[PDB]
């Protein structure tokens, strides 16, 4: 009935800012614990003050600093509080190896006493990057110590992937190869983001055009916060997060799902607004809804899952579910009929208090595994081959003790992961 | 997390007296020690540069290198030396009168060790060590050459730390003695295998920067710092403040360097202009950019349109939207891609600082890596080349006890460096 | 007549062949360009970075695509092509075009990277 | 049961401006969207509020300007403010094909989006000119790509015809013979609108000497609400727009009625006045309500559809059809007998608060196929022959992509089109 | 949609002065750049002239164009100079005297590439460009000169865009050198072929405007520029304001010209009155109409009764009905069909902008092309002719480097226009 969110990197903190700001947001949650009545995220002591079941992962200082002096502090617990002294360097070496292996004796054991803490555990979630420093090497670190200790949980990975045309740092691809075999070899569902096509929604779907990584992570986090507390929360047709397990990977290693999200809706848009289910769910199938830059079009859909927020009406469900089959653009395959898992939540979606989001009455969440997604492995494959061609920055992996089969070995792991997804679409 | 800057000779002790100019002023700091700033931001992050003493009274962890008084002797005497212990002011006599052989294998190894065992009670002193920073001339003899001898057995030290110096390029123009690119020359030779990094500084370049662009009438050399300093504090803030793209030296230095030789950059300062178009140019986040972009804002005498880029680093200063610096960093790489590598699709590195500097609403800072910065090497060889057959006042530094096959090995290293250059350039 | 000759000229003197070291490269394409007695020119590129391959000599009707000048096959397929590429003149910088039917306003393109040879 | 209004062009815009302030006044429509009940143009939201199911076209901000800027953007959503950043700089050839082809996948999708919202659409409606930039280029392409789509559906261009004395720019005939093929190839209905015997009729059956284009197209729009929402709307005999399909054009290529309306009352002419219904249907057969400067008085007639307002006694309908027989000087046509059709609304016409048109208690619209309009064209023809023989203006399009053959071609189907009107007459 | 105004030589810099002098004080503009307007009018369409800087400033997208800073110097030191960036003060030393072939050929080009780069900085700041706008004198050197190898290089760059300058007529009464219209003579060999369009302005015909029309005592340059930058206006608000027949100059192009070598245009200004019939005048819309029609209200010393109209353009300001605008423009064209072409049956193209001027309640421009223009051309050529016989002070334009036939081949040229209108005269 519990589990818990990781944050592990710049950036999952940074996501998880406004994530359990949101979670504040799920019942009006004072900043000192204080809630009337849900104990799912929470952890209830005598005092009535709730603390998150969370975990913070920094190998720096900084951005805890940003945390512990800022709001929600009294919030948080300290022991939750992990940062570190010294960098990874935004290295996979010093995260997976060098610096986080003496840490890692601090995090596990954090962990097992909020472990400790849980009554019928179903899993945990983590938020990190492909090509970080820490949140790619230590996460190939820490989900690979979680799998050795609890098997039989959920784990879910939330993650950044870098933008064929935007990469802060040079080392991105030369990062993500490594981590990405061992996310494959461990974890149950992991999730692509990318900033470049939510770029494309803030300055069409909501016009905006000074966003930064805050309004970029409050659409994020929106859609996260209806895909874990929402499937929690009562509705009309509950599903947990092991039937996504269940009917959306009948794969063993096929956990690479498309999440999209449209209602998108500005404020000025909102006046003149009348969008049905069915409408939303057309939204959903356009090019500029899929938070990664794809092109779903020339892929094909394995499954999909619809997840719905507030107004529902089941046979307008069925009207809408009717009107995917004659839009037919798809190319849906053929291994499973009519694999369409709905997903029904009675609570109305919520709107951040500063953010730039309309109040609307329906929220659709859909999961999508597509066959384009591979692509976009095979733009990050050439970034990596043109760099093993030079053998460009090879000596601050091999001082650390990296071999350099290792690299062409994770190649033919992404090479084998890219005949795996290759392996989908052309058999029939 | 903190950093020990070394500043040596006649002139990176001059030009670092800028630098603390600058930060101690950056952080609403006394001159004699005590803090009356009004953040947090100016009150965290003190540790990586300052010691605190009692009556809160924050030390600068940073020595002054000379053999000679006169220019810590000038700097105790004016401003800002209150601030600065006694134990740091460390010198003898006499001077090497610009001569690389004099300090680094006769004379001045013998303060060396006075010097090093202070970098071991500061060190010491220290939580945690992150790098030891540096400022000389490539052709200052008790700059340079006391220092290639300290980074050596710093190095030896403290191989976990970063290596960087802050070199001024000898300009073609400007010489006062003949036997200066001797100097330059011996000092690469053990500059390669030492150091981590360093930035390149040419007074020639920075001479058109203070007046093709600024319209200054009568630069100073600490004019000239001036400039110098805000690049110099550019860099480390960011490490030290808050921000989005919180970027490490050490992370910089990972995707700067493909060639673990090949650590030269090329340092820039994008919000430079006049008071005539203060009222006159707006600051927008494609407007700096074209100021990274051109080739007249550089502050070594290098054409970047003759080379191609190896490496860019982009640092911002200020409340900016990362729409914004995305679009403008890749709409460069959009226009330009014959000016850089091939085997790299992002030869940029973005580093957004969320911190503000004073004064200014945004501001950024320009660092490069490119091939066309062996140009100013082949200043020095072909300089090199007639002035080792001659022999010029050779026995200057025959008397003190160098070989003439030490200068050639130190050519045919600096004559290595021009072709791994090219090897990457086409 | 209609002719992109003048604003192909126009796009790599500035954007795609400058520099000093591109220079010897751009006086033996532009002394080309006159040689050729079609009206429309057609860069080549591998990826959207705008990293100078080739230069076609593609027509709206039958004409050649024929390589004229550059590394990359002689012969492009209409199949071949993924990406359509325009040039704005005032942003001196290239813009993207949705797909169609390619034709004198189409001033550059992409092909795919199967028909790229390692 | 609803369709919608396109504006193509600089001034099917501003006659649009007009039209939906009176299809606001259809119902005393407020500015936010509140009236109390009807959705054929309109889509209802659920704040009550209506939104118009219209389309703007242009190329230039500056139309689109006044609009968003003005009374009634709280009715409009920027979805339907289309937009451009180039001009066609008035030509075919940047209109059909260089400049709105950037536009065309935006535009078309707009359709879509709208055309999902509808339910039972019944077609549309465009407003544009012949000789325009916009109104013309744009128009032949987008009735073209509609056409593609949308087969069978209704295609109605009520388009502006240039005087041959009066035009605004010399292109004018040089822009409308290419639109003409294209237009005849793809359009269901295309109205001739002459501003020139607009201007006649303001002088003497307004007696105003002040009129701009505001005070043409509140004429015109008044015309318009009585051709649409009045055939939509309850009456006594109600026809659709379908059966003008039906019964008005038996021919497959025939589609240019004249279109006449002629209540035209000044509040001065309303006290000397007492008009019944065969008294303005006289009206109907005069010169000088013919809206376009024609002589119909040589030409056959074809087709008369008759359009009522208000005050209709259908037996007092049948003795003003026996006064056209009776006053016969119109030689009408021998393949059809006696085809008038009649159509009757129970609704009284509106009058604009702010415009000169009297209070009326019965408005008549006279629809009319006739065999001088192509004398129009023959004016027409000779302004393309002469062009032509001295080949000026023709460096715009031959640099532009167009043909020089092409002109003499439309020219042919300019010339085939003058043969078939001729076909009609000639032939008993 | 935005236009840069690219002013050359001692006249065109102090003649569109008066231009931006009239655009700032026609929107409500503070001299120094700050906006004191009431109407959104003024407030909307500020992107097409004017850069928007930092604390309400609008910078003038313009560029000044000189050999000597003496013009500019007067411009700077006067009204208006303040809003002015110091990038758009591009000059040099010294300059070419008078000279076409000193600027265009030998000298001034070195000065070119500077200006032709702040165009590149300033193009890239546009979101959109419309065209660029110039203004000069035919027998100017630096003007002209200049200029000719400026719109050879932004044609090579920017094809896409209207070329438009405007010209000075040299009159042939008034000249200080007799080298004069050898100036002209080269300009227009490369004007025809380089240039969208440009119109013609004589001062002797405005010598007889602001007298027999006006009663003007002692006129200046800069009374008669006050005359042409309200013509300059005239044309290219209609662009910017909004309007019935809001009419593009790309639009207007497209139907002034039918032949692409023809665009040579007589520009005029209907409401032309003086103080003293301010009392005996009234406005109306066939008041102003007669004024267009008559001979002594054009620019340029042609008769356009003696010549043929080619295209007519009716620009209109204020608010008008479309019935009395069309009425009184057809009543015109039935009136006088011999000054028309047989083959067009409206050469009149109309142009009415909703919103009016200041002061005036109604205003108009007219802009035609005609036959007539023709006779100012053979008062170029015959003077050529007797002055390419003798070679008076042939050799300072020898020295610089020119050939006689080239000479020749611009006068082939010339006699190619002279040749041009009379084909479509009769
Ligand atoms: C009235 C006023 O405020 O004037 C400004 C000013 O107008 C200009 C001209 C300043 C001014 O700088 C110079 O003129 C200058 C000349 C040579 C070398 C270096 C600077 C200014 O001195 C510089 C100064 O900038 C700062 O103080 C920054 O915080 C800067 N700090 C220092 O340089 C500094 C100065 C004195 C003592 C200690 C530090 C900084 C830059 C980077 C990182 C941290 C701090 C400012 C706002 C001004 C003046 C006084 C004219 C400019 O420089 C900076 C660094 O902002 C030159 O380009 C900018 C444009 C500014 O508009
Ligand atoms: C008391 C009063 O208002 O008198 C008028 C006036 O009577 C007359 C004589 C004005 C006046 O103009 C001249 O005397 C004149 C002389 C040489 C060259 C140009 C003008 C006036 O200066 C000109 C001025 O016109 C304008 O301001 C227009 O808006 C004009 N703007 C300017 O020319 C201008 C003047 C000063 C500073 C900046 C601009 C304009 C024209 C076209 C497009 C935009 C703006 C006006 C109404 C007047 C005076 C003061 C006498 C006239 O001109 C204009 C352009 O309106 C000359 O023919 C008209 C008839 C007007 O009646
Ligand atoms: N959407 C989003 N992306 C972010 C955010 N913060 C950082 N990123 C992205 O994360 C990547 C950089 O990751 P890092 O933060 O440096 O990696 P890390 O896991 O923290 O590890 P280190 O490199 O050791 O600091 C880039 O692709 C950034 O665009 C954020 O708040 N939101
Ligand atoms: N009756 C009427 N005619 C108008 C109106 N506005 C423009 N016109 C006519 O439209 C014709 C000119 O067409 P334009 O509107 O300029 O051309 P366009 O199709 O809008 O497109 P562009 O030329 O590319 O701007 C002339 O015959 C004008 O008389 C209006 O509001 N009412
Ligand atoms: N109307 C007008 N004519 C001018 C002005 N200045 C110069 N002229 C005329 O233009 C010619 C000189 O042009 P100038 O600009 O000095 O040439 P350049 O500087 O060498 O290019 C002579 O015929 C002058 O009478 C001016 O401000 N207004
Ligand atoms: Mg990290
Ligand atoms: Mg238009």
């Amino acid at each position: 009935r519990e589990c818990i969110s990781i944050h592990v990197g710049q950036a999952g903190v940074q996501i998880g800012n406004a994530c359990w700001e949101l979670y504040c947001l799920e019942h009006g949650i004072q900043p000192d614990g204080q809630m009337p009545s849900f104990n799912t995220f929470f952890s209830e002591t005598g005092a009535g003050k709730h603390v998150p079941r969370a975990v913070f992962v920094d190998l720096e200082p900084t951005v805890i600093d940003e945390v512990r002096t800022g709001t929600y502090r009294q919030l948080f617990h300290p022991e939750q509080l992990i940062t570190g002294k010294e960098d990874a360097a935004n290295n996979y070496a010093r995260g997976h190896y060098t610096i986080g292996k003496e840490i890692i004796d601090l995090v596990l054991d954090r962990i097992r006493k909020l472990a400790d803490q849980c009554t019928g555990l179903q899993g945990f979630s983590v938020f990190h990057s492909f090509g970080g420093g820490t949140g790619s090497g230590f996460t190939s670190l820490l989900m690979e110590r979680l799998s050795v200790d609890y098997g039989k949980k959920s784990k879910l990975e939330f993650s950044i992937y870098p933008a064929p045309q935007v990469s802060t740092a040079v080392v991105e691809p030369y990062n993500s190869i490594l981590t990405t075999h061992t996310t494959l070899e461990h974890s149950d569902c992991a999730f692509m983001v990318d900033n470049e096509a939510i770029y494309d929604i803030c300055r069409r779907n909501l016009d905006i055009e000074r966003p930064t990584y805050t309004n970029l992570n409050r659409l994020i986090g929106q859609i996260v916060s209806s895909i874990t507390a929402s499937l929690r929360f009562d509705g009309a047709l509950n599903v947990d997060l092991t039937e996504f397990q269940t009917n959306l990977v009948p794969y063993p290693r096929g956990h690479f799902p498309l999440a999209t999200y449209a209602p998108v809706i500005s404020a000025e848009k909102a006046y003149h607004e009348q969008l049905s289910v069915a409408e939303i769910t057309n939204a959903c199938f356009e090019p500029a809804n899929q938070m990664v830059k794809c092109d779903p079009r020339h892929g094909k859909y394995m499954a999909c899952c619809l997840l719905y927020r507030g107004d529902v009406v089941p046979k307008d469900v069925n009207a809408a579910i009717a009107t995917i089959k004659t839009k037919r653009t798809i190319q849906f395959v053929d291994w499973c009929p009519t694999g369409f898992k709905v997903g029904i939540n009675y609570e109305p979606p919520t709107v951040v208090p500063g953010g730039d989001l309309a109040k609307v009455q329906r929220a659709v969440c859909m999961l999508s595994n597509t066959t384009a997604i591979a692509e976009a492995w095979a733009r990050l494959d050439h970034k990596f081959d043109l760099m093993y061609a030079k053998r460009a920055f090879v000596h601050w992996y091999v001082g650390e003790g990296m071999e350099e089969g290792e690299f062409s070995e994770a190649r033919e792991d992404m090479a084998a992961l890219e005949k795996d997804y290759e392996e989908v679409g052309v058999d029939s | 997390r903190e950093i020990v800057h070394i500043q040596a000779g006649q002139c990176g002790n001059q030009i670092g007296a800028k630098f603390w100019e600058v930060i101690s002023d950056e952080h609403g700091i006394d001159p004699t020690g005590s803090y009356h700033g009004d953040s947090d931001l100016q009150l965290e992050r003190i540790n990586v540069y300052y010691n605190e003493a009692a009556g809160n009274k924050y030390v600068p962890r940073a020595i002054l290198v000379d053999l000679e008084p006169g220019t810590m002797d000038s700097v105790r005497s004016g401003p800002f030396g209150q601030i600065f212990r006694p134990d740091n002011f460390v010198f003898g006599q006499s001077g090497a009168g610009n001569n690389w052989a004099k300090g680094h294998y006769t004379e001045g190894a013998e303060l060396v060790d006075s010097v090093l065992d202070v970098v071991r009670k500061e060190s010491e002193s220290c939580d945690c060590l992150q790098g030891f920073q540096l400022t000389h001339s490539l052709g200052g003899g008790t700059g340079s050459g006391m220092g290639t001898l300290l980074i050596s057995k710093i190095r030896e030290e403290y191989p976990d730390r970063i290596m960087n110096t802050f070199s001024v390029v000898p300009s073609p123009k400007v010489s006062d003695t003949v036997v200066e690119p001797y100097n330059a020359t011996l000092s690469v030779h053990q500059l390669v295998e030492n150091t981590d990094e360093t930035y390149c500084i040419d007074n020639e370049a920075l001479y058109d920067i203070c007046f093709r662009t600024l319209k200054l009438t009568t630069p100073t050399y600490g004019d000239l710092n001036h400039l110098v300093s805000a690049t110099m504090s550019g860099v480390t803030t960011c490490l030290r403040f808050p921000g989005q793209l919180n970027a490490d030296l050490r992370k910089l230095a990972v995707n700067m360097v493909p060639f673990p030789r090949l650590h030269f950059f090329m340092p820039g300062f994008a919000p430079l202009t006049s008071r005539g178009s203060q009222q006159y140019r707006a600051l927008t986040v494609p407007e700096l950019t074209q100021q990274m972009f051109d080739a007249k804002n550089m502050m070594a005498a290098c054409d970047p349109r003759h080379g191609r880029y190896l490496t860019v680093a982009a640092v911002f200063r200020g409340r900016m939207s990362m729409k914004e610096v995305d679009e403008q960093m890749l709409n460069v790489q959009n226009k330009n891609s014959s000016y850089f590598v091939e085997w790299i699709p992002n030869n940029v590195k973005t580093a957004v600082c969320d911190i503000p500097p004073r004064g200014l609403k945004m501001s950024a800072t320009f660092i490069g890596n490119s091939t066309a910065i062996q140009e100013l090497f082949k200043r020095i060889s072909e300089q090199f080349t007639a002035m080792f057959r001659r022999k010029a006042f050779l026995h200057w530094y025959t008397g003190e006890g160098m070989d003439e096959m030490e200068f050639t090995e130190a050519e045919s290293n600096m004559n290595d460096l021009v072709s791994e250059y090219q090897q990457y350039q086409d | 007549s209609k002719s992109n000759k003048p604003i192909i000229h126009a796009a790599i003197s500035h954007c795609c062949l400058a520099g000093k070291v591109n220079e010897p490269h751009k006086n033996s394409i532009l002394e080309e360009l006159e040689k050729c007695d079609a009206n429309h020119y057609i860069i080549l590129f591998r990826d959207a970075g705008c990293q100078f391959r080739a230069l076609y000599c593609y027509y709206p009707d039958t004409e050649e695509i024929y390589k004229l000048t550059g590394t990359g096959p002689k012969n492009i397929t209409k199949k071949m092509i993924d990406k359509l590429y325009k040039y704005s003149s005032d942003r001196k910088q290239f813009n993207l075009i949705p797909a169609k039917t390619m034709s004198v306003s189409v001033d550059a393109l992409t092909i795919h990277n199967h028909l790229w040879q390692p």
